[PDB]
């Protein structure tokens, strides 16, 4: 038998990939132009969210075999 | 507010050869947080801007790599190291570091090409044009270069002048040739008194005009 | 897809005011300063001001602050710009930018007392019964519509290549345009060909098929 739950890590990697690139696509958006302080932050704040959203998906996908 | 000088106004370069635009501002876009907002703008004809540089020589989005900034301070320049025929506007420098943000006046591109003789096309009014009517009959000269072209209407032979207006188009983008419509305006019943309709272009490339007509009976 | 949307058209009277709208879409509207240019036809760009969608505040050309106010409605992600006591010197296209890569298609404001009118579309056919050449130029008259813009495109934007649309001719309050399309003679009639004709200050689309001659 092999592992069933393995393939829950597959797109792991370039997903978390896809969501940093995302947040310093936006970095650099921000930085072009003048803009208000926080602007970056809010790229961050859109991370942290895609990230604590892919780990649920994980956590999911892992129960859906164990 | 910051004066933006850019020179020269107006370019006229060969497709394929380099190309470069100068920006002078009044003061130093050099901000206190260390930065410099010199932006470059490209609007062609009947368009929004795009942004071709920010940050003095930072690419923006889907613009390639022949698009060169360089500069600080108050001088800058803009270089295109081998000019496409997509390339031609009105480049513009935009300063975003002091307020109020102010442009350049704008730098002309134009392509320069081949000679080319145009296409000469004649139209009858529409049959739902005459219903309402009126009458137009329309000549398109597309394609040509360079930039000058005359028009000549003739009805029966005999030359006419009133009810002509003229529209030139930008240069094109692909092709960097130039169009200009002519259009003769009367009423039905003035344009049905005549039966030949004749349109003549007369353009550099030839001593012989490009005759194209049609007869309302045939 | 960030996308920043301006109506088309605006026309109204001298003395009266306007409200310029730009919907934003495909990011987060509070994050990024949005800019507001205006630009006279056949003339260069000028910064009207900019506003912080997150908390309205302002900045603006001194030289329109009677004449310009930015407001957000972060319920809609839209900004808006109101001109006020309209005079012809304000007859221009507006862009909204979001910073400098993003921009709108423009609002051409038309202050005047002359009347909304949609156009008359025409067919233009080869008048020549009935051969041609290896290539055939077709057109549509774009007649008699006020005020601009009109937008033309052929067979829905699929015909692109050999398309000229000529600017408009302002007579009596009214404009006149036409455009060509020029195309393989092995494809007309045999194939469809029709103008597309929008009139976004009447709202309009005409959608006309060129048919050859009787």
């Amino acid at each position: 038998k092999y592992s069933k739950i393995k393939e829950c890590f597959d797109s792991l990697a370039d997903d978390v990939k896809s969501l940093v690139e995302k947040s310093e696509t936006s970095y650099e958006e921000c930085s072009k132009d003048k803009n208000n302080p926080h602007c970056g932050s809010e790229g961050t704040r859109e991370l942290d969210e895609g990230l604590i959203e892919r780990e649920q998906k994980l956590s999911d996908c892992i129960v859906e075999k164990r | 507010d910051v004066v933006m000088t850019q020179t020269p106004l107006t370019l006229s370069v060969t497709i394929g050869q380099p190309a470069s635009i100068a920006c002078k501002s009044s003061q130093s876009l050099l901000d206190s947080d260390g930065k410099t907002y010199l932006n470059w703008l490209l609007q062609r004809p009947g368009q929004s801007p795009k942004r071709l540089i920010y940050l003095v020589s930072k690419l923006d989005s889907g613009v390639p790599d022949r698009f060169t900034g360089s500069g600080s301070g108050t001088d800058f320049t803009l270089k295109i190291s081998r000019v496409e025929a997509e390339d031609l506007g009105v480049y513009y420098c935009w300063q975003g570091t002091h307020f109020p943000y102010t442009f350049g006046g704008g730098t002309k591109l134009e392509i320069k090409r081949a000679d080319a003789a145009p296409t000469v096309s004649i139209f009858p009014p529409s049959s739902e044009q005459l219903t309402s009517g009126g009458a137009s009959v329309v000549c398109f000269l597309n394609n040509f270069y360079p930039k000058d072209i005359n028009v000549k209407w003739k009805i029966d032979g005999s030359e006419r002048q009133n009810g002509v207006l003229n529209s030139w188009t930008d240069q094109d983008s692909k092709d960097s040739t130039y169009s200009m419509s002519s259009t003769l305006t009367l009423t039905k019943d003035e344009y049905e008194r005549h039966n030949s309709y004749t349109c003549e272009a007369t353009h550099k490339t030839s001593t012989s005009p490009i005759v194209k007509s049609f007869n309302r009976n045939a | 897809q960030v996308q920043l949307q301006q109506p088309g058209a605006e026309l109204v009277r001298p003395g009266a005011s306007v409200k310029l709208s730009c919907k934003a879409s495909g990011y987060t509207f509070t994050s990024y300063w949005m800019n507001w240019v205006k630009q006279r036809p056949g003339q260069g760009l000028e910064w009207i001001g900019l506003i912080d969608p997150s908390d309205s505040e302002t900045h603006y050309n001194q030289m329109f602050k009677d004449k310009a106010t930015l407001t957000v409605d972060k319920s809609s992600s839209t900004a808006y710009m109101q001109l006020s006591s309209l005079t012809s010197e304000d007859s221009a296209v507006y862009y909204c930018a979001r910073g400098g890569t993003y921009w709108g298609q423009g609002t051409t404001l038309t202050v005047s007392a002359a009347k909304t009118t949609p156009p008359s579309v025409y067919p233009l056919a080869p008048g020549s019964a009935a051969q041609t050449n290896s290539m055939v130029t077709l057109g549509c008259l774009v007649k008699g519509y006020f005020p601009e813009p009109v937008t033309v495109t052929w067979n829905s934007g699929s015909l692109s290549s050999g398309v000229h649309t000529f600017p408009a001719v302002l007579q009596s309050d009214l404009y006149t345009l036409s455009s060509s399309v020029t195309v393989p003679s092995s494809t007309w009639p045999s194939e469809t060909v029709t103008c597309n004709v929008a009139h976004p200050a009447s709202s309009t689309k005409v959608d006309k098929k060129i048919v050859p001659r009787d």
